[PDB]
RNA sequence: UAAAUUAUGGUCAAUUGUUAGUAUUCAUAUUAAUUUUUUUAAAUGUUUUAUCAUUUUAUAAAGGUUUAUUUUUGAAAGAUUUUUUGUAUAAAAUUUUAGGAAUAGUUAAUAAUAAUUUAUAAUUUUGAUUAGAUUGUUUUGUUAAUGCUAUUAGAUGGGUGUGGAAAAAUAAAAAAAA
């Protein structure tokens, strides 16, 4: 019976196509992978607060630094003159 | 379907015992006394007794004297054959025996009989030897058998021996001794 | 092992059970009745929720007209909707890691979704029970059977691992220059 | 009936037997509870423990404390001999002659044949060492085992300046031992247990005298107290005790 | 449950059941064909049990590590911050 | 747990089997083994329809009122007689009849000389208890030309379900020892002619074609009419 | 079958064997008094087809 | 096995090590009373309650947890059975096998094991009660049996205790022994209580070792 | 099922549920069941290397004090017929016990006589096993038995000494399970012998114009049958196999 | 101790009684309920098996508990053979009565001890123990709202101690080895 079946299975042409019920698991984990809409520290709603902020877990921190190289003065021509408009660059 | 959980383990493969749920409430003072005028009733004893704590069955001990100092019948013997009748029964038929008969010890008493009663006697050993204590016989078996027939002058036995050997088990019987019963002479010297 | 059987409700083999895959819901009139795929020992209590492992999603089994798609003169999709809610990784870890008994019906909605192939107990009445001797199958066996590594590799990416390693990736997260 | 029904003091399992063996082949019977029998109940103390190199030799000096006279404790140790005596006259081999008295404060082996410079280095790194430290007053009350219960001794407390005599003596042990290399029993990065020894049981005693000192006899000493006394002397000393009626004694530091 | 036909062996007595299962050859041979059918079915279906068993695994594995690459980098985050503010202080 | 049917396999709950493993499955029950086992009931249910008509007397009757004529007790042994064999032979009434109580001899059972089924019992020795039809009786299994070690208690000697054929050569006296028979593999070289193996591990039986018949006369395949 | 074990007093039908406690579940209370001894003469007198075998016999 | 000649030989080299100075107790912790759990559990000594990845020191150990196996009668209800009861001591390294039968005499609590003279034997041979158990090789590992006087005995109905199923125990044995203690006549509470196993527990054959079918 | 972790359910001290400790009878058959088919495997090794304490000559005699210490657990073989000094003597005629010894007996050296001897005081033992003549084994030049005249007059014996009701073990046979091989078969192809030219091989399998006879037609089995051996977990026979496996029962 | 913008962002808090000098949450209001109405339940025979037995089938009877209720895999799940592992029984917090006094097989150490081991013991006014009432820590109603006001039911000692676990004596609506 699988014989067969493999065989005529693998006959068709619309087989052959990804089938994301057959094929996988999205997610295995128990908790979720990003925050969704759930009461705060302060106890309240999902639609009152949005994530990113000050709840949020913290995102933490002689001569020149290879920050000092690339900075520029605004009096001298830049690289490569892409024409801004000067009403966007006010 | 198993009583495992009705009864107290220890009444566990329990077959054949009479309203087991008895042996259950025996440690209650009613069903003990009643117990007590049980076994006096069954006698055998000096003393006021009971059966010990778990135990749905009797002890083997105590049914054996029961069984030893229960009077035999045939109280007044007569003939050699009824004295070894009894005790061939006091032998073999002890409460719980090993041993088993011999078929020299049926030729011993098959050679006793006298009167048609014992003949009756030891055919009904015979009967023993055959079906309950599985025995096999030897040759010289049916010549004993035939000559006790013919004492008591009883020759239907015989024959009805003959006609079928193999249920009373005779393996081997001379062709004279068919003659016998069949209708032809010369038989013994 | 009961001393009295609870006898209208029996189970095989002590509590709780096996987790086992059920379809249940409270009995109501037949308008409005759902029903609940749900994770659970073999061994329920007074309230089904004492044991219960995870919920599996609702069903409803009232074929629905499809108000949400804007209607659609194509054949097929104006038969009737039959609404239910899977939750597949919890299924295919129950089922799968922590090996889940079945109930038939369940076994019917997850046919009708490509989860599982149908049930045993679904009989088209039409064809019977095949029969069976050994040497015929045996010639057709002679017939086609594959090789035996072939097989193998098989057996290995379906069960054992799926996901593995081609050259270019070995080559690409080997060590460079100042530590090589 | 009179309490639990079972006790939570008889509640044990043991591990150091095996997973099936309890449930079914056997069962194992012990009294646990002499095993569990703590270290403050069964008078035990655990001293820096030597290597086993070390532990094969003899010992030959030490660093003690040397106590005046006039003391609190050698009169109620005198006390604790006439008792004990007058309990069990068994113990006369054990116990130590009240003149012998002296505080532990390290031990030491050093080889007969650079005898002469390790004498001089020790006691001149030893003069170093205590330069600076005053007198100490010490706390001795309680009892204590070495060596499986074959040495009884007087326990220093941590309550006074017992601190001081902590790095003092740790200074000497990194000196002594770490510097020149010497043979201090123990690791010189590791602190030796200071005590007063009472009663001892020697190698060659043992066959005649038992192989543990029975503590019956030191049972209600075990905490009692021999009080406070202040020592200025220090002293390294090879163990004789024929020469003073006291222990020979190779060097002396004195605090002040 | 398992069926007891009517010409299984019967047992004659009164202090038990009526019929024991044993059987007549046929049936026996009947019951071991149904049986392969089923033993058919059950092919697939327990293959689809270890398939998905390693799916499962596979995914978990995928997911919980990604799971441990930011979660560890938080961790690290928190950490020197924790340390900045000892600085601080 | 040790050895499953079909491995794990849990699509149906008789998907297992009636049992799970070979093993007592709770270990404080250990006759819960699973053995070969054979319908009591019926193989003993000795028929009391040969009794009839009889007078039977008891053993402790012993009393000079109470027996009868030799002729009647002698159609009531033979009745006995055959109330004892009503069903089939118990194997302590094979092997008193034959010489040195069958020693040697192989009892096997109907069954096992049936269909692809081979096994028979080579008789070790015997004891009769007090009663014969009872006891105890060991011996060497031989199943398909393979044979065991050692002697084994025989399982439901008391059953009445055994038969056997006396032959002179494998009789042994209670002098000797009596050999367990060769395995035919191993002790003696194997040959096709002495000997053919009936059945194989991997083996089956071809279908017998009136089961087959009765099999789709049932399903409806082929027709029947009243 | 199942009409063969209602007579017990299962609480469950569960094909087991259960039985009841009498009030009198031994013969001494329920008034039954032993047995009553044989005479032993009395049986021990031959019967008739072995005293017409020794009318036989004797011929 | 492997781990007892691996750490042996450990043993051994870390004897013979010119240079070490020495372990620092303050390093090396001891065992813990304290611990999660209601259940009170002994364990090696080179083992601890708490989680300690680093391999210590090996030492030698200066009391050795013998473990003497009896053989006893328990009272099942069907009858007798004979079964294994062990005792376990601790006994000092170099101790002396006649002070180790002394240790067992004191540490049973069991009525029913020392009541005459026996003798300590590994594998049926008797052991000198004049030597240490560093000559036979005693390593706790070892199996050691305790044979008693009347042990050889018990193949006789005399010594095998008579059991109130097959046997009369009268009004002489009633107020002696096991039997005393076991009050045999049935109470209402049902007496001391022992232990039940049923006839056909294993069977016809009793237990054993060979599959006797 | 598994074996559990722990008893912390009931007390040490009246230990409740134990499986009876198994011991040896010498008295009844149950006695040879256990030891016998030990003695074969060890006879069997004596016929291919050489194991030190098996052979061993005049007996061994030894003080009534140390007596203990040193027999139990003694096995050794002697030439003669001489029974050990100091011990009754119980003959084994009965039937039963003497049938453990079949194989041994038929496969391995003729068994002429068995002896259980007891001693004075009661606490030893000695199983006494006289075999007849040459093995049915072929026995090698440099292995034990071949120190031997009763083997390759013709009567030898085995001694096992062993104390009474005791378990299964400290009777020790298991030490002995050293599995050397026979090499009879292979001594033809030796340099040493001159029938190895007489040996001819085959490389390539022979031409077959045949098929193998096909079995007899299949007859289903008549009377009543107790089920799917496979779903009552019944081995193949009853007798060896797996339960997967149904080959030869029935069908 | 300075303002702020790259401008409505992060998603709705919103209160409705016709009274009677004045002081004080108090009759008649709405919402929620009981008064109030047969459209969701149901009947008995649990079941195999090797036969007088043995395998499978573990929380709805009542009693009135406020420092109170706590636990394993040895069953099944469960995959190949045999050994094989360790993890558990313990605690913490929340506890009612208008007018308030003592409670008790009793604490802690010893230990597989002690119906008479040792001790200056334990619980209580920071409200005990008896006694009354009462089914404990996601469930309701009212409300703009810190509140007020509900929440069923379900673990009732031991006495041959079976069983992995006592949850084991009608009262299912759990397919219980084809
Ligand atoms: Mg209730
Ligand atoms: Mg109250
Ligand atoms: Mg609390
Ligand atoms: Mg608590
Ligand atoms: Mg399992
Ligand atoms: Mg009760």
């Amino acid at each position: 019976f699988r014989d067969v079946e493999e065989r005529r299975h693998s006959r068709d042409v619309v087989n052959e196509l990804p089938n994301p019920w057959y094929d996988y698991v999205a997610h295995a984990l128990p908790f979720p992978d990003r925050d969704a809409g759930y009461p705060d520290e302060y106890g309240d709603l999902g639609q009152w607060r949005a994530p990113g902020g000050p709840g949020s877990p913290v995102r933490g921190p002689r001569g020149y630094t290879a920050e000092w190289r690339d900075l520029r003065n605004p009096m001298r021509p830049p690289e490569f003159p892409t024409p801004w408009e000067r009403k966007y660059r006010q | 379907a198993s009583l495992r959980y009705r009864r107290p383990y220890w009444m566990m493969f329990l077959k054949g015992v009479d309203n087991w749920k008895i042996y259950t409430v025996i440690q209650q003072p009613d069903h003990q006394r009643t117990e007590m005028l049980y076994q006096a009733w069954l006698g055998g004893l000096d003393r006021p007794y009971t059966r010990p704590k778990c135990m749905a069955n009797q002890p083997l001990w105590l049914s054996k004297k029961r069984h030893m100092l229960r009077k035999e019948r045939l109280d007044g013997p007569e003939t050699p054959l009824e004295k070894y009748v009894l005790e061939w029964h006091k032998k073999f038929h002890s409460f719980q025996g090993t041993e088993r008969p011999t078929p020299d010890d049926l030729h011993t008493a098959l050679d006793l009989v006298e009167r048609p009663l014992d003949l009756s006697y030891a055919l009904q050993l015979l009967g023993q030897c055959r079906n309950l204590n599985n025995i096999r016989f030897a040759k010289e078996t049916f010549l004993v058998f035939l000559e006790a027939c013919l004492r008591v002058g009883r020759r239907d036995c015989a024959e009805y021996a003959l006609e079928h050997a193999e249920p009373l088990g005779f393996w081997f019987i001379d062709e004279d001794h068919r003659r016998y019963l069949q209708g032809e002479q010369t038989w013994y010297k | 092992a009961r001393a009295v059987i609870k006898r209208r409700s029996p189970q095989l083999w002590g509590a709780p059970g096996a987790p086992i895959i059920r379809m249940r819901g409270h009995h109501v009139v037949w308008k409005f009745q759902s029903y609940d795929l749900v994770v659970e020992h073999t061994h329920k209590r007074r309230n089904s929720d004492i044991r219960l492992l995870h919920y599996l999603g609702k069903h409803c089994p009232h074929p629905q007209k499809s108000l949400w798609s804007p209607d659609t003169p194509v054949a097929q999709d104006r038969h009737l909707f039959m609404l239910t809610t899977v939750d597949i990784d919890a299924f295919k870890y129950w089922f799968g890691v922590k090996r889940c008994r079945l109930s038939m019906k369940p076994w019917a909605l997850l046919a009708k979704a490509g989860l599982l192939p149908p049930s045993l107990t679904q009989n088209s009445k039409i064809m019977p029970k095949p029969l069976f001797d050994k040497e015929s199958l045996m010639r057709y066996y002679l017939a086609n059977r594959k090789d035996e590594d072939v097989m193998a590799r098989e057996k290995y990416l379906n069960y054992e691992n799926s996901m593995v390693k081609t050259e270019e990736e070995r080559a690409a997260e080997r060590p460079v220059a100042p530590y090589l | 009936e009179r309490g639990l029904y079972f006790p939570i003091n008889h509640r044990i399992v043991d591990h150091r037997i095996a997973p099936g063996v309890t449930v079914e082949e056997t069962d194992v019977q012990s009294r646990y509870r002499r095993e569990l029998r703590t270290n403050f109940a069964t008078g035990e103390t655990r001293q820096t423990i030597a290597p086993p190199w070390s532990a094969r030799e003899r010992p030959t000096h030490f660093f003690s404390l040397r106590l005046p006279s006039r003391n609190s404790v050698t009169l109620r140790v005198k006390e604790m001999h006439n008792h004990l005596l007058f309990s069990h006259q068994q113990c006369a081999p054990m116990l130590v002659s009240p003149t012998k008295l002296h505080i532990t404060l390290g031990v030491m082996t050093i080889p007969e044949n650079s005898r002469e410079e390790l004498v001089k280095n020790i006691q001149q790194s030893m003069s170093e060492t205590f330069a600076c430290v005053q007198p100490l007053q010490l706390r001795f009350r309680g009892l204590g085992t070495f060596d499986f219960g074959r040495v009884l001794f007087i326990r220093v407390v941590p309550e006074a300046d017992f601190g001081r005599l902590e790095r003092a003596v740790c200074d000497i042990r990194r000196r002594v031992g770490g510097v020149l290399g010497v043979d201090l029993k123990g690791n010189p990065h590791d602190s030796y247990v200071p005590h007063v020894t009472v009663a001892k049981i020697r190698p060659n005693q043992r066959q005649q005298l038992g192989d543990t000192i029975p503590q019956s006899l030191w049972a209600d000493y075990q905490h009692h107290d021999f009080g406070d006394v202040t020592l200025s002397t220090v002293d390294l000393c090879r163990m004789k005790g024929s020469p003073d009626g006291y222990y020979h004694t190779e060097g002396a530091v004195h605090l002040s | 449950r398992q069926i007891r036909p009517y010409y299984n062996l019967p047992s004659k007595s009164e202090h038990g059941r009526k019929m024991t299962g044993f059987l007549t050859p046929y049936r026996h041979w009947m019951w071991k064909q149904n049986e392969l059918w089923r033993n058919v079915h059950e092919a697939q279906f327990e293959h689809l049990r270890r398939v998905y068993k390693r799916q499962w695994l596979e995914s978990f594995r995928v997911n919980a590590d990604e799971y441990i690459y930011k979660y560890n980098i938080t961790k690290a985050a928190q950490l020197a911050q924790w340390e900045c503010e000892m600085k601080e202080q | 747990r040790a050895d499953p049917l079909n491995g794990g396999s849990s699509m149906t709950l008789g998907s297992k089997g009636s049992k799970l493993s070979p093993e007592p499955h709770r270990r404080r029950m250990p006759w819960t083994a699973a053995k070969e086992y054979v319908p009591g009931v019926v193989l003993n249910a000795r028929d009391k329809m040969v009794l009839d008509g009889v007078q039977l007397l008891d053993i402790e009757s012993i009393d000079r009122a109470s027996q009868l004529d030799p002729l009647e007790v002698l159609r009531a042994v033979v009745a006995t007689r055959e109330y004892n064999i009503s069903t089939g032979k118990n194997i302590f009434q094979l092997a008193s009849q034959a010489t040195y109580n069958g020693r040697g001899q192989r009892f096997y059972r109907k069954e096992w000389q049936e269909g692809t089924y081979d096994k028979y019992v080579t008789l070790s020795a015997i004891d009769f208890d007090r009663d014969g039809n009872k006891g105890t009786a060991y011996g060497y299994i031989t199943f398909h030309g393979e044979t065991t070690t050692r002697p084994v208690q025989v399982d439901f000697a008391d059953v009445p379900g055994w038969y056997m054929d006396f032959v002179e050569e494998r009789a042994v006296p209670f002098t000797g020892i009596v050999p367990p028979p060769p395995s035919i593999g191993t002790d003696v070289p194997v040959d096709p002619h002495s000997y053919r193996l009936k059945a194989y591990p991997y083996y089956d039986a071809p279908n017998p074609p009136e089961f087959v018949e009765r099999l789709l006369k049932d399903r409806g395949v082929l027709p029947d009419t009243p | 079958e199942w009409l063969y074990y209602k007579q017990f007093k299962t609480v469950d039908y569960s094909y087991r064997v259960i039985p009841e406690l009498p009030e009198k579940y031994r013969p001494h209370q329920s008034g039954i008094d032993q047995a009553p001894l044989p005479d032993y003469r009395e049986i021990n007198k031959m019967p008739q087809w072995a005293e017409c075998e020794e009318r036989r016999q004797s011929k | 096995g492997h781990y007892q000649q691996e750490a042996f030989e450990a043993r051994k080299r870390f004897e013979e090590s010119t240079t070490y100075p020495g372990p620092i107790r303050a390093a090396t912790p001891g065992d813990t009373r304290f611990y999660s759990g209601s259940l009170e559990s002994i364990l090696h000594d080179t083992d601890r309650h708490y989680w300690r990845a680093v391999t210590d020191d090996p030492r030698v150990q200066h009391l050795i947890p013998l473990r003497i196996r009896f053989k006893i009668f328990t009272w099942v209800t069907s009858g007798w059975e004979q079964r294994m009861q062990v005792v376990q001591i601790m006994a000092p390294k170099d101790s002396t096998i006649a002070q180790v039968k002394d240790l067992v005499i004191v540490e049973n609590q069991s009525p029913y094991l020392c009541v005459s003279s026996f003798h300590l034997a590994i594998d049926g041979k008797e052991l000198d009660p004049q030597k240490t158990l560093g000559e036979y090789g005693i390593t706790e590992q070892s199996q050691i049996d305790a044979i008693e006087q009347n042990d050889h005995l018990l193949h006789r109905d005399d010594e095998r205790p008579r059991d109130w199923t097959v046997d009369e125990i009268t009004a002489e044995d009633v107020k002696r022994s096991p039997y005393k203690e076991m009050e045999m006549q049935p109470l209402q509470n049902l007496a001391p209580r022992y232990e039940a196993r049923p006839k056909g527990y294993f069977g016809r054959t009793y237990y054993s070792g060979m599959k006797q079918s | 099922s598994r074996r559990f972790r722990y008893n912390t359910k009931f007390p040490a001290l009246v230990s409740y549920n134990k499986l009876p400790w198994e011991v040896v009878n010498h008295e009844t058959p149950q006695f040879h069941m256990h030891v016998a088919p030990h003695y074969e495997q060890l006879l069997t090794l004596a016929a291919s290397s050489p194991v030190p304490h098996i052979i061993g000559s005049k007996h061994i005699d030894v003080p009534r004090e140390h007596r203990l210490r040193l027999l139990p657990g003694m096995l050794y073989l002697l030439d003669g017929d001489t029974l050990p000094g100091e011990f009754t003597i119980n003959r084994v005629l009965d039937p039963t016990a003497l049938q453990y010894y079949g194989r041994l007996s038929s496969q391995i050296v003729t068994v002429e006589a068995v002896r259980m001897l007891v001693p004075d005081d009661l606490r030893l033992l000695c199983n006494c096993i006289t075999f007849k003549g040459p093995l049915h084994l072929p026995v090698a030049p440099y292995a034990s038995l071949a120190s031997l005249r009763g083997a390759s007059s013709n009567c030898f014996t085995l001694y096992h000494f062993v104390r009474p009701n005791r378990p299964p073990k400290e009777l020790q046979l298991e030490k002995y399970y050293i599995h050397a091989p026979c090499v009879a078969p292979l001594s033809e192809f030796a340099s040493n012998s001159d029938e190895r030219g007489n040996w001819r091989p085959r490389l390539q399998a022979p031409k077959r114009t045949r098929r193998a006879t096909p079995l007899p037609a299949y007859r289903p089995p008549q009377s009543y049958l107790m089920g799917l051996a496979e779903r009552l977990a019944v081995v193949p026979g009853g007798c060896f196999g797996r339960r997967s496996l149904m080959w030869g029962h029935w069908f």
